[PDB]
């Protein structure tokens, strides 16, 4: 019942500023401490910031040197993290978390609930939209390739999410040009290729791009 | 003739914020250097006077107000502040002259399973005037219908318990607060400094 | 100050009991603060697993247990299952306003007893749309192999292709197996000028290869 959804992540130039938002639902918002934590890609977890239930107390670690600010809004039941003087070392997936209940023994010590997390990439490069190409085909392989995009991440669904069985999405690779590329495939029976259309949907939030590609068997 | 600041700060038991304890200091010399040089205080903020010049001045009436609050509520003990504690338990005036001292007391005022002795006032009809102390326990009418002395629909007990635990976060841990108020009214200046 | 230390990885076969240690100091664990354990599945956000150093929320089976003593804590998993392969993080609290929430190093737990699986290799030729854009990429997908250690080579009809090869490190699949991908980049000229292109995958001394043609 407790929903926490993050947004605002993407590309930010080094030294720039970025605002991350986290919408919360399913609980009394003004009754819990709220927190921001971060995880670098393939690295551990680091607590970033904390705010009290009323919103007048802010807590940060000295490592951040006070360039992060946390605020909360009960009129929208949202939590905001503002980041200034950003650098490449701040590139990470950021989660908004809800603390424990005030009527417990571990109040204000942990992170009971977590959000989906949003990727913040600090780079001197430029955000670029992706190009989606069809990988055309007893069973057969049916794929589509997302190429030349920056920064991470992208999400691939099939037939607006209706198809889930046999869908394998592969991790991206970093090309020498500095652009990412991944592919998504699915194993489908040969007969239904003659009766069912297959659409793959690619979402690239940092560039605000959505693409629907039709993959059809050639020859 | 040393001022008895020891029995206030070094006291074993502290009162609730809604029933904050008050002691008056008179006919003595106060060595404030023992206070501001001791780094055992989380917050030590003075308004209208500095800790140093306090040792060179005299005042007619000085009051030490002792109570216990939450950590994230220590911010409310300041002039021109709004919040539950400030509005309903302890209010400081805009022209406040004096010092506010607060130190963590988790090892003393917290216990496993919860310490529920400390209470604070949750509701009131109007905001609390400065230095006004309210210890009434009448049922707060929160709307249209009267309560007749029972709880329920828009009828709540004005006082709620804190529930301090040792494992809680620093914002939930108990804090002991002493507010020193020096007034210097049209009266003999009974307290002074060396 | 500054983090809690855990073993980098703990492994065990399905059925036995494994333990993950969490070494704190007198500032966080020895200060009287509880320890929490979070489990992170690959590609997902961390989820609370243990709170209060011994208490589990709803949905956590009794196989997970926690303990703390002195300046250390421990998480015990009894009857290991293939679904427990994940990252486990311990966490504590510091009274100092400059530290507060202290996170553990993190431990990767892997479960043994899986049979070695030959990789499933599928090769794709450049799409007609890509050639219309003066580009061409070869896509080689590897999936369902164990252990996660493969080597990928590309052949120019018999000949090396080391330029334009991008290969991803093997990543854990949801079925506890592993997947990987390799890409070859070239202009349409080399694609057409060669009869065939081969993606070769070597795994445990056994090689599986696929070939595509511009026909
Ligand atoms: C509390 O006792 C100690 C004992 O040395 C003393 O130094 C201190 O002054 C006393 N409290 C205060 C703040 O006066």
């Amino acid at each position: 019942e407790v929903q926490l959804v993050e947004s605002g992540g993407g590309l930010v130039k080094p030294g720039g500023s970025l605002r991350l938002s986290c919408a919360a639902s399913g609980f009394t918002f003004s009754s819990y401490y709220m927190n921001w934590v971060r995880q670098a890609p393939g690295k551990g977890l680091e607590w970033v910031s904390s705010i009290s239930s009323d919103g007048y107390n802010t807590y940060y670690p000295d490592s951040l040197k006070g360039r992060f600010t946390i605020s909360r809004d009960s009129a929208k039941n949202s939590l905001y993290l503002q980041m200034n003087s950003l650098r490449a070392d701040d590139t990470a997936v950021y989660y908004c978390a809800r603390d424990f209940s005030g009527h417990t023994a571990v109040a204000g010590t942990g992170f009971e609930y977590w959000g989906q997390g949003t990727l913040v990439t600090v780079s001197s490069a430029s955000t670029k939209g992706p190009s989606v190409f069809p990988l055309a085909p007893g069973t057969a392989a049916l794929g589509c390739l997302v190429k030349d995009y920056f920064p991470e991440p992208v999400t691939v669904s099939w037939n607006s999410g209706a198809l889930t069985s046999g869908v394998h999405t592969f991790p991206a690779v970093l090309q020498s040009s500095g652009l990412y590329s991944l592919s998504s495939v699915v194993t489908v029976p040969s007969s239904s290729l003659g009766t069912q259309t297959y659409i793959c949907n690619v979402n690239h939030k940092p560039s605000n791009t959505k693409v629907d590609k039709k993959v059809e068997p050639k020859s | 003739n040393l001022c008895p600041f020891g029995e206030v700060f070094n006291a074993t038991r502290f009162a609730s914020v809604y029933a904050w304890n008050r002691k008056r200091i008179s006919n003595c010399v106060a060595d404030y250097s023992v206070l501001y040089n001791s780094a055992s205080f989380s917050t030590f903020k003075c308004y209208g006077v500095s800790p140093t010049k306090l040792n060179d001045l005299c005042f007619t009436n000085v009051y030490a107000d002792s109570f216990v609050i939450r950590g994230d509520e220590v911010r409310q003990i300041a002039p021109g502040q709004t919040g539950k504690i400030a509005d309903y338990n302890y209010k400081l005036p805009d022209d406040f002259t004096g010092c506010v001292i607060a130190w963590n007391s988790n090892n003393l005022d917290s216990k496993v399973g919860g310490n529920y002795n400390y209470l604070y006032r949750l509701f009131r009809k109007s905001n609390l005037k400065p230095f006004e102390r309210d210890i009434s326990t009448e049922i707060y009418q929160a709307g249209s219908t009267p309560c007749n002395g029972v709880e329920g629909f828009n009828c709540y007990f004005p006082l709620q318990s804190y529930g301090f635990q040792p494992t809680n976060g620093v914002g939930y841990q108990p804090y002991r607060v002493v507010v020193l108020s020096f007034e210097l009214l049209h009266a003999p200046a009974t307290v002074c400094g060396p | 100050q500054p983090v809690l230390t855990q073993p980098p990885s703990v492994s065990g076969a399905p059925g036995q009991r494994i333990t993950i240690s969490c070494t704190g100091s007198s500032s966080n664990i020895g200060a009287g603060y509880d320890v929490h354990w979070y489990q992170q599945l690959p590609g997902t956000a961390p989820k609370l697993l243990i709170y209060g150093s011994s208490s589990r929320p709803s949905g956590v089976p009794d196989r997970f247990s926690g303990s703390k003593s002195g300046t250390s804590a421990s998480l015990a998993i009894t009857g290991l299952q293939a679904e427990d392969e994940a990252d486990y993080y311990c966490q504590s609290y510091d009274s100092s306003l400059s530290v507060l929430y202290v996170f553990g190093t993190g431990t990767k737990v892997t479960v043994l007893g899986q049979p070695k699986a030959a990789p499933s290799v599928t090769l794709f030729p450049p799409s007609s749309e890509e050639l219309q854009a003066n580009k061409a990429t070869l896509v080689c997908l590897i999936s369902d192999f164990y252990p996660g250690a493969v080597t990928v080579a590309w052949k120019a009809d018999s000949s090396p292709v080391k330029a334009g090869v991008e290969t991803t490190t093997p990543s854990k699949q949801s079925n506890n197996k592993y997947a990987a991908s390799s890409y070859l980049s070239l202009t349409p000229e080399q694609w057409k000028s060669h009869r065939s292109y081969s993606c070769q995958v070597t795994h445990e001394g056994s090689t599986v290869e696929k070939t595509v043609a511009p026909t």
